[PDB]
């Protein structure tokens, strides 16, 4: 993955 | 049990490629109202509100460092962390003054005039720069979300605009809620700025992860909260 | 044959994404300044300079509608035409007035500005959605850029940004001028604005079959030609 | 700046 | 393809 943050 | 499909993975569009080079506006618009806003707030919280101490760690930087702007007024050291290292490069690039670094002068400037308008931007990038002394991996799907690092206990965990990137359910952002616990003091400050999961479900899933909520406020909303680890 | 790394198929990564939500100041100043001196050249070509008539075509339209606004005071009927699909159809959900689709508002009422304020916003929206009679699919290194597609000859074809979009080399560039030619009457006009070596884009011009009447840089050039 | 753009 | 445009 998100454009900011977990895996995506 | 995540919703958004915005991604690193997903392919670059033409809608992309008329945001990032035909969207105009006034300082009036409503994207440009939200990120005043979120200035503001980190301004009131790092600055007027008392959210101090030795060491805070940014949980969910993206490429980004408008987060850390005033935060650098109340924090020795700041700890930036993102799960994509491709985040982490942004971050890097412009922590080290290097040339091909995002230019965030108008940001900066923006916030200096905002705390008491006394400093230049250049001051104010060479003071976030000195506090920052790490760039970090985060996965707050683990207990402990910077892995093996060792961290002493942090004074603060802020995270902003994470819901907004993930959409995750409930229990996904409750549990990293209670991860992210382990890296903070007893009593020490979360601090989060993020967008609407309900109301109702952003202060229990607080509760449940073992925090207590002192000030939270919304203006599709935008809300802020700042609370304390037990 | 191309040297831009740029496309659909590529990934979206974190400089777009900054790009997109946190560029003010000097680097978005630029591209206002670059895309308002676009706009009043489009609108000294077409309103001022007498470049008009029933049909244009725009080869290369992208997602793109501002290089069409002073346009369609001129033209009576606008083909909007691009290679990819994806720009199609971000143009499509424009033009049958979406609410998914793009606003343009602000770039609608700066040409609204630069004609005396004649007209407002939605009516000028009006006018070029009127204009905009197909969306097709083109191809410009095919002898026949727009396929099975037959069209009248045009008054003038319109190209924006192509070469910047695609970085070509120079022969890909003149067959492909040429290939275009095709779609339009002799006499008839190519308006292209792009970015810029001079003598380069010139003489590819030439050769391809077409007079220059105006060349100006405004490295971002302007050129009016004619096709022989 | 915070906007686009008078530029911030 | 490329954003504006030939196959890429």
């Amino acid at each position: 993955g998100f454009f900011r943050g977990w895996p995506c | 049990g995540f919703t958004s499909k915005d991604t690193y993975l997903s392919h670059f569009n033409p809608r992309d490629y008329l945001e990032k080079y035909y969207k105009f506006g006034s300082r009036h618009s409503a994207e440009s109202q939200i990120l005043k806003h979120l200035l503001k707030n980190l301004f009131k919280i790092f600055c007027l509100d008392g959210v101090k101490g030795d060491l805070l760690i940014d949980i969910g930087s993206g490429p980004t460092i408008y987060q850390l702007l005033s935060a650098c007024e109340s924090f020795k050291e700041i700890v930036v962390t993102d799960y994509s290292d491709q985040n982490l490069q942004e971050l890097e690039k412009w922590l080290k003054k290097e040339p091909a670094a995002f230019d965030w002068s108008p940001v900066v400037t923006y916030v200096c005039d905002l705390e008491g308008n006394r400093v230049k931007g250049p001051e104010k990038e060479e003071k976030l720069r000195q506090a920052v002394k790490q760039v970090l991996k985060c996965d707050v799907t683990q207990s402990q979300p910077l892995g093996a690092v060792p961290l002493p206990p942090a004074d603060c965990v802020l995270s902003t605009l994470c819901l907004d990137a993930a959409c995750p359910d409930l229990p996904t952002y409750c549990r990293a809620l209670r991860n992210l616990g382990s890296l903070l003091k007893p009593g020490g400050f979360l601090v989060i700025m993020d967008a609407l999961l309900g109301r109702e479900a952003v202060e229990a899933a607080v509760k449940e992860a073992g925090y207590t909520i002192e000030w939270f406020e919304v203006i599709e909303g935008l809300f802020s909260l700042v609370a304390r680890k037990l």
